[PDB]
């Protein structure tokens, strides 16, 4: 109810740049995922759920068909690339090397996970080795943590001292991403929208009109 | 456009595994979620699970241990396997899909016709067909009534037509009766203009898939 | 497991706006879809994305979803909308698709119809098989509640009668079937038989005689 007793929404006109996130030419490795803050703009969510072809569109805590009717103080868009089978880890309470070591959602998550097959653009003949993921880490990530360190992981008793060797591994590994890989191992571009509400005037809303208020009912 | 057609046995023993297959035509399997839904007689719909074109699956938590859903892209079909069935598994099984992503926006607008699966202890049996001769030619209103009687079969269903699909006007097939013995019996009657009662041959085509009984029978006074 | 609760049956007058309620804990944060299912047919999507309709469904179908209550509104209710409606939603926490319990909307005030009865004697092919089955067929009656009774001259019969429950036919009416089985010697031993169909007080009777 962003003052909807009678229609009253912000007089803003600039559109939110979802295209710069969804239609980006290049995406980031999941270990080094990017985030874009969306603010001070009108967000037409109809251009998302009714356009394009997505493989996964799972919203937690909010229905996607009501986004054009709600307002938020901030909305964040996190984008990355993982395997098709690994998309199931992008959800609250999930486990796995992606959920634990690369991207973790909180249990009280309020947003939408959007994913689509990207094999025709994020995979090359000889194999795309530019997309990486974290294979080893001393503990699980906190919700929305972003670890970009390349410290040599000590798997054995002897200390590594920052040199690769016996039981001392480089923590990152490269996806293969070949166009003939099995569909479950093909690259999927994922984007996660987080809907943040603070004690502050809302800055992102759906396209609505306005009236002029009465001193009555 | 895309049409789905189920296929499978109509009878399963109270402890064997159920196998179904949904043949999709008019389109492709690629890049969609193909689901299985069942409905017990007189009860509500229950989602079983889906299969993604990669082969990944998601099942009803109540049926996770017993359900297997596979996909064959090179044959344009996806199948269902339900192990250790019970009496509560008698239902009409539909296959359904859409062009929507998994979750929230996913619905079912492409549906199949649905195949009934019965879990019974034993005794599959084909029907016996008998002609229901039309009433004594009175031609008061010019409307006679002739039909066929398929008695003592098991299990459901029975599909009856008239003149190999030609005669369709005024036809009425009735629901079957559950006899005390345990076998079903139904009648199928079409009202006929009594003016062509001695020239128009009236054949009834009954089909019993669980028994492969494809019997044709003509009726005459 | 998530639960969608619907009323088993609601009833409306021809012309008014029927409303089907679909209850669920904080269902307003979920996307509700609606399905129509008519007897002997598969369910068909009628409302998607809370309130949208497919291209074939008329504009009298509409949907709402707000505060543990989703409502399917059918305006200008006609006889041909009498069917079974189910709400369907995807659960986020369980990653599961749940259906409503089901609602059977019946249109009030449809006219009263009298049952048409056609009684058939046993086919001579059946007598050659040492069996005999009388067939009494009933259709085109409303309300869909009927009572069939048989009689063998001056003595009614009950030990060979088998009747069905009424069934919705395609023209928004009901039909039933009754069967009488007996040995061929009992068939020829009685001079006449009778199928008596009672409906809402009035009775319809047809008879058959071995000749
Ligand atoms: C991205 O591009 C597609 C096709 O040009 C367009 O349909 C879509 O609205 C654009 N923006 C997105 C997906 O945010």
């Amino acid at each position: 109810q962003p003052t909807e007793s009678i229609v009253r929404f912000p007089n803003i006109t600039n559109l939110c740049p979802f295209g710069e996130v969804f239609n980006a030419t290049r995406f980031a490795s999941v270990y080094a995922w990017n985030r874009k803050r969306i603010s001070n703009c009108v967000a037409d969510y109809s251009v998302l759920y009714n356009s394009a072809s997505f493989s996964t569109f799972k919203c937690y805590g909010v229905s996607p068909t009501k986004l054009n009717d709600l307002c938020f103080t901030n909305v964040y868009a996190d984008s990355f690339v993982i395997r098709g089978d690994e998309v199931r880890q992008i959800a609250p309470g999930q486990t796995g090397k992606i959920a634990d070591y690369n991207y973790k959602l909180p249990d009280d998550f309020t947003g939408c996970v959007i994913a689509w097959n990207s094999n025709n653009l994020d995979s090359k003949v000889g194999g795309n080795y530019n997309y990486l993921y974290r294979l080893f880490r001393k503990s699980n990530l906190k919700p929305f943590e972003r670890d970009i360190s390349t410290e040599i992981y000590q798997a054995g008793s002897t200390p590594c001292n920052g040199v690769e060797g016996f039981n001392c591994y480089f923590p990152l590994q490269s996806y293969g991403f070949q166009p003939t890989n099995g569909v479950g191992y093909q690259p999927y571009r994922v984007v996660v929208l987080s809907f943040e509400l603070l004690h502050a005037p809302a800055t992102v809303c759906g396209p609505k009109k306005s009236t002029n208020l009465v001193k009555n009912k | 456009q895309v049409q789905l057609q189920e296929s499978g046995p109509g009878l399963v023993k109270p402890s064997e595994t159920l196998s179904l297959t949904c043949t999709v035509s008019g389109g492709s399997i690629s890049s969609y979620y193909w689901s299985w839904i069942r409905q017990p007689p007189g009860k509500g719909l229950e989602w079983i699970g889906y299969v993604y074109y990669s082969g990944s699956t998601n099942y009803n938590p109540s049926l996770k241990s017993r359900v297997t859903i596979s996909v064959d892209t090179s044959k344009n079909e996806f199948s269902l396997k339900l192990s250790s069935v019970t009496a509560a598994d008698t239902a009409v099984y539909y296959c359904a899909s859409s062009q929507r992503p998994d979750g929230n926006l996913y619905y079912f607008d492409y549906w199949g016709q649905g195949t009934l699966v019965t879990v019974s202890s034993a005794s599959t049996k084909g029907p016996s067909v008998f002609p229901l001769a039309p009433s004594s030619k009175s031609t008061s209103g010019g409307t006679a009534a002739l039909g066929c009687l398929v008695k003592d079969y098991f299990p459901e269903p029975v599909t009856v037509s008239w003149n190999s699909g030609a005669l369709t006007s005024g036809v009425h097939t009735f629901p079957a009766v559950l006899q005390s013995s345990g076998l079903y019996s139904l009648s199928s009657v079409v009202t006929v203009p009594s003016s062509s009662l001695g020239t128009q041959t009236y054949i009834c085509n009954v089909n019993h898939k669980p028994s492969n009984t494809k019997v044709d029978k003509k009726v005459e006074p | 497991s998530y639960v969608l609760t619907q009323p088993p049956s609601v009833s409306v007058a021809p012309g008014q706006t029927a409303r089907i309620t679909c209850g669920g804990n904080n269902i307003g944060s979920k996307t509700v879809h609606w399905y129509q299912q008519k007897p002997g047919q598969a369910p068909v999507l009628v409302v998607y994305d809370d309130s949208d309709r497919p291209s074939g469904i008329p504009e009298r179908f509409s949907g709402s979803n707000s505060g543990n209550t989703a409502t399917l509104t059918i305006s200008r209710v006609e006889a041909g909308d009498e069917a079974d409606y189910y709400c369907q939603v995807w659960d986020s926490s369980s990653d599961h698709y749940v259906f409503g319990t089901g609602t059977k909307v019946t249109v009030l005030g449809q006219p009263k119809a009298a049952p048409s009865v056609t009684l058939f004697p046993p086919s001579s092919e059946e007598l050659q098989a040492n069996k005999a089955t009388l067939v009494c067929l009933i259709s085109d009656f409303y309300p869909g509640a009927v009572t069939v009774a048989w009689k063998a001259d001056s003595s009614p019969v009950k030990a060979g009668v088998e009747t069905t429950t009424p069934s919705k036919q395609s023209n928004n009416k009901y039909a039933a079937s009754s069967y009488l089985s007996l040995t061929p010697e009992q068939w020829k031993s009685h001079r006449s038989y009778s199928c008596q169909v009672t409906h809402e007080g009035s009775t319809v009777e047809k008879t058959v005689a071995p000749t």
